[PDB]
């Protein structure tokens, strides 16, 4: 009881001094940021923004309770107050209640008081410069506090948060006029409650009204905000709608443009890995092998967690579906190797040109398939198995007779084994002739050609494209 | 995929698909787009009394796909029913398109000068006075002067200098803007 | 990052190869 | 209340004027309550579970008038009831073969794609039981195979059930594509594995292909002369092409400069 | 024309002689200064890779670049005159 009780003291400190300080710095710097440049944006402090809700995403949050100091949640919230100059009182207020803190009991429980709390912003009326300091001062206690999973009397308070964000989406939908250089910041911030909208809606069942309320948010800002705006709430449009069906692949045919300029980083390379999957749905392995492989290697530099771990899962499906795949084993992680288990004997099961082997795999890890969701490939990858096992015998064997093949391909009846091979060659596959009596396979290759044109032609426009956009940047970066 | 109600012949089938269009097209915003083509069968058929609304909900899709000049040939077509309820966000698009496209034409058969001049739809320039009446009724002389030079045209430019109250001076100074953007 | 997405969630042979000799 | 609806489902119909008939009936029903948007108080929509079933009828009238328009109207209202807003609906005997039956026409028709979108819903409803997906998927690879021999004897054991001409446009979107995807390019071959290509005994087909394939007619055998074909060389054709290639990629490199 | 008579040095003899002189070697022995060509490709490039390594070493620029720039572009510019002129072997040879 004495060291639980002593050590009670210690962590608070800390959370007094950066939790106080991270909205302070840098919201109350974006205030300064906000006034003159606007260059045009930046408000470098929204993405300084991101690396504070990044950091609180792991520890320490704010709430939850923690019984420490939860009289931060009126501290910002309150007190614009205020016209700038008598702004200026409240930010030494915040230091007067710093030193009201630091004499009685703190608040260092509010729970229930949320209710008069968060409305207080609204009985100050009002800020009333900057949007996003007060939705950012009520959501950053809650915010983080989505990461309780308590279920109990405050999910509606993360409602609220949704109904100031609404309040924010009017005020998206309004000014505007004219540059609303913080309507970027708007974008980031709500982003992440667009998807704690998911989350905390995902606590029972699909958010599908929100379905429409965000096809509502996402045409409104069109075609003025879309700027990373578009693209996070196609995101979160995608997202879910790939786990409720449908027409989203035919949907987002219409819906591009594209859209640029990709926003922000890693945002296009996960929008290609959902994308990936959609355009994985129509099995052109080309586009998908590329939007797969363009996901994972365009993502810096995690951790956390799985999810990374998760489109490289997911990419080599496709190269599954091509034919040819290396062994991966020398990949896997201390993580993604325990989570894709089943999957290794898969991979494994699809090199080798065995029916048994892969079926198998499909009987045995039919429940990790379950898990993934990824399903109807794995029965058509028995034709897989009889383009790449006659792809392995044909070039393997000298000639070989159409009843020796027969127990790899199964069949491979005097009949049929024409078309296995000619229509291989409308596959392009294997050039073997075959003279049928018995009868018996005699593969021969005479190929001398190509590896030439297109890819030192298209090098051209690579090269030359690449290095006009690396002028667009450089000679544009150049304003400081 | 509403839309397959429309091969059956009776029009009162069609009512019903557009009366499950205008509620439900949130979501199907984009299931409209490939049977656009089939849209046209209402929106070329005279003896259909719904094709205005036809050409309204094929101006939705049409809106949710990027088409804005074509959306704009729609709302020629699109009759009464069109121009008479505004809202969500269908307004400002369809009005910028249209004023954009109304001065540019205007800006067009002014350098003729005369005869020969293109056809103009009355709706498009309908909602141009009309829409004007929210400049004359909330008393905004900024705003009306600023639609007053876009039109590039001497007469209801003649009513806007000609609206109630003052405004004792402001025709010098709005020339001076005049002259500061002339061409 | 932690932004965005992933907060979400033959032989070789000895054997069988000098068996071939002795198998036919 | 208001029917006689669901009398002429056991009957089924002698003839189209019943479906027609019924047709007049079911739009009385889109009289009333039409299509949507009535959430209820779901006893409004019992109603329209008791349209989903001579709906889902109704297509297997549409495929027996062998009418596409019909039927892909009355799936489409089969697809946006189990699509509505409001998923949970009366479990119909229909409700799951009308994807997997639909799905057996739509890939067995070599469509590589639709497939894997048309299951794409959720996985789940496709897991549990009555899974009629893996005849089509092993039919497409006999497709390749190809048969004939086997998809014959998967002719006579269907599911199938009660679609019919949807597979009669599949065998005939089979045979042509047999012809298209044979040829060009293979090599030589024999008379006898020709008339097993096409089997039957000495079918009228063998004639049409053996004509519009040409490609070859030997006797008792059959070549790809001449040869294999055409020969591209490509010779100076791509220089040409090779020769603008950099007339405007050095105007490219002009506008660097 | 006093001034086109000095041309006659940079552009052609007669305007036509010169650069149909480029048509008379034309790639002829213009491949063994191509050979060189890639031979300063060889040379050149082989201690071209050894720069950006050592561009991290010395974190970063010397000031610098080499230069070691450009050059074989110009090689490819008469790769223009390989593809122009033996394009017309087409004309030329035909009617």
């Amino acid at each position: 009881p004495p060291g639980g009780g002593e050590q009670e003291p210690p962590p608070p400190p800390a959370p007094q001094d950066v939790e106080m300080k991270e909205e302070a710095a840098t919201g109350g710097g974006s205030t300064g940021e906000a006034d003159g440049k606007t260059a045009a944006a930046a408000a470098e402090h929204s993405q300084r923004e991101l690396d504070t809700v990044t950091l609180e995403d792991i520890k320490e949050h704010v709430k939850q309770l923690e019984k420490a100091v939860s009289g931060k949640e009126p501290r910002f919230v309150l007190r614009a107050l205020r016209m700038l100059p008598s702004t200026s009182r409240r930010l030494n207020h915040y230091v007067l209640y710093k030193a009201v803190q630091g004499f009685f009991t703190s608040n260092n429980a509010t729970r229930d008081f949320l209710l008069p709390f968060l409305e207080e912003p609204m009985d100050t009326e009002a800020d009333l410069q900057f949007r996003p300091r007060t939705g950012k001062a009520a959501s950053t206690p809650l915010l983080p506090e989505v990461e309780a999973y308590l279920q109990l009397l405050v999910v509606i308070f993360m409602m609220n948060s949704k109904r100031y964000k609404e309040a924010q989406k009017i005020s998206d939908d309004l000014m505007q006029k004219i540059s609303t250089q913080n309507r970027r910041a708007l974008d980031l911030v709500a982003a992440k409650c667009y998807y704690y909208h998911a989350r905390v809606y995902e606590f029972l069942d699909k958010l599908d009204v929100v379905r429409s309320f965000l096809h509502a948010r996402l045409r409104t800002a069109t075609l003025r905000h879309d700027a990373d705006g578009q693209a996070t709430l196609l995101n979160l449009l995608l997202r879910n709608y790939l786990h409720y069906s449908l027409y989203d692949q035919a949907e987002k045919l219409v819906s591009k443009s594209v859209f640029p300029e990709q926003a922000n980083n890693n945002e296009w390379a996960r929008y290609l890995y959902y994308t990936g999957r959609i355009k994985a749905i129509q099995l052109e392995y080309s586009e998908a092998r590329r939007t797969m492989t363009n996901a994972l290697r365009k993502a810096p530099q995690h951790t956390a967690v799985g999810f990374k771990q998760t489109v490289h899962k997911l990419l080599i499906v496709v190269e599954l579906l091509l034919g040819e795949i290396p062994d991966r084993l020398q990949f896997r992680q201390p993580s993604l190797k325990r989570s894709l288990m089943p999957y290794f004997l898969l991979t494994q099961a699809v090199r080798t040109g065995n029916l048994a082997k892969f079926n198998q795999v499909l009987d045995q890890f039919g429940e990790k398939f379950q898990a993934d969701g990824t399903y109807t490939l794995i029965i058509r990858l028995r034709h897989n198995v009889i383009k790449t096992g006659v792809r392995m015998i044909s070039l393997s064997y000298s000639r070989i007779s159409l009843a020796d093949i027969a127990q790899k391909l199964q069949l491979d009846s005097p009949e049929d084994a024409e078309f296995i091979v000619a229509k291989a060659i409308r596959d392009g596959v294997i050039e073997a002739s075959i003279n049928h009596e018995k009868g018996y396979v005699q593969s021969k290759e005479m190929i001398d050609i190509y590896s030439t044109r297109e890819p030192q032609l298209a090098f051209h426009q690579r090269i030359s494209f690449c290095l006009d956009i690396h002028n667009m940047s450089v000679k544009a970066m150049r304003f400081p | 995929g509403i839309i397959s109600l429309l091969d059956e012949d009776e029009p009162q089938l069609k009512e019903f698909a557009l009366h499950k269009l205008n509620a439900v097209v949130n979501d199907f915003w984009a299931e409209i787009s490939e049977s656009v083509d089939k849209i046209e069968v209402l929106y070329e058929d005279e003896g259909f009394r719904s094709r205005q609304f036809a050409a309204l909900v094929a101006s939705k899709v049409f809106y949710h796909l990027g088409a804005f000049e074509e959306s704009l040939n729609y709302a020629l077509g699109a009759g009464d029913l069109f121009n008479v309820n505004d809202n969500s966000e269908y307004v400002e698009t369809i009005i910028a398109k249209c004023i954009d496209h109304y001065t540019k034409q205007c800006v067009e058969n002014a350098d003729l000068p005369e005869g020969e001049k293109k056809p103009i739809d009355q709706r498009l320039e309908g909602i141009v006075n009309k829409m004007f009446q929210r400049c004359l009724d909330d008393h905004k002389y900024k705003q009306a002067i600023g639609i007053a030079l876009e039109t590039r045209r001497l007469d209801v430019f003649e009513k806007t200098i000609l609206e109630s109250n003052d405004v004792p001076g402001m025709l010098a100074y709005s020339l001076k803007l005049c002259m500061s953007l002339m061409q | 990052m932690s932004e965005k997405k992933q907060p979400v969630d033959l032989r070789a042979e000895l054997e069988k190869h000098g068996y071939k000799m002795e198998t036919s | 209340m208001y029917e006689q609806l669901k009398g002429e489902w056991n009957r089924k119909s002698p003839n189209l004027s019943k479906c027609g008939e019924e047709l007049g009936r079911l739009k009385l029903v889109l009289l009333e309550l039409n299509f949507l948007p009535t959430t209820g108080t779901k006893l409004t929509k019992q109603q329209l579970i008791l349209a989903r079933d001579i709906l889902e009828i109704g297509a297997q009238w549409s495929i027996l008038r062998k009418d596409i328009p019909s039927f892909e109207r009355y799936m489409a209202q089969l697809k946006c009831y189990y699509f509505d807003y409001k998923e949970q609906l009366p479990e119909s005997a229909y409700m799951h073969q009308l994807l997997g039956l639909n799905l057996l026409f739509l890939l067995s028709q070599n469509r590589v794609a639709e497939f894997h979108t048309e299951l794409e819903r959720l996985p789940a409803k496709d897991i549990q039981t009555n899974v009629y997906i893996k005849h089509p998927v092993s039919l497409e690879q006999y497709l390749m195979e190809g048969s004939y021999n086997k998809v014959f004897l998967a002719k006579g054991n269907i599911p199938a059930e009660s679609y019919t001409f949807f597979i009669d446009i599949l065998l005939d979107t089979i045979r042509d594509e047999i012809a298209g995807c044979i040829e060009k390019a293979y090599e030589k071959i024999l008379f006898t594995e020709a008339t097993r290509i096409l089997f039957f005994n000495t079918p009228k087909k063998m004639t049409d292909y053996a004509k519009k394939r040409g490609w070859v007619l030997g006797p008792n055998n059959y070549y790809s002369f001449a040869s294999q074909q055409q020969k591209p060389e490509d010779t100076t054709i791509p220089s040409t092409e090779l020769a603008k290639q950099v007339i405007e990629y050095a105007r490219q490199l002009e506008m660097i400069v | 024309m006093l001034l086109n008579l000095h041309k006659k040095s940079w552009m052609e003899g007669l305007t036509l002689q010169d650069y149909s002189e480029h048509c008379k070697h034309n790639e002829s022995v213009v491949k063994e200064m191509l050979e060189l060509a890639k031979n300063y490709n060889k040379a050149v490039e082989e201690e071209d890779k050894m720069t950006p390594e050592q561009l991290a070493i010395k974190n970063v620029g010397k000031q610098d670049p080499k230069r070691h720039l450009e050059e074989h572009v110009d090689v490819l510019m008469t790769s223009n005159i390989v593809q122009c002129l033996a394009a017309m072997l087409d004309t030329v040879v035909f009617k």
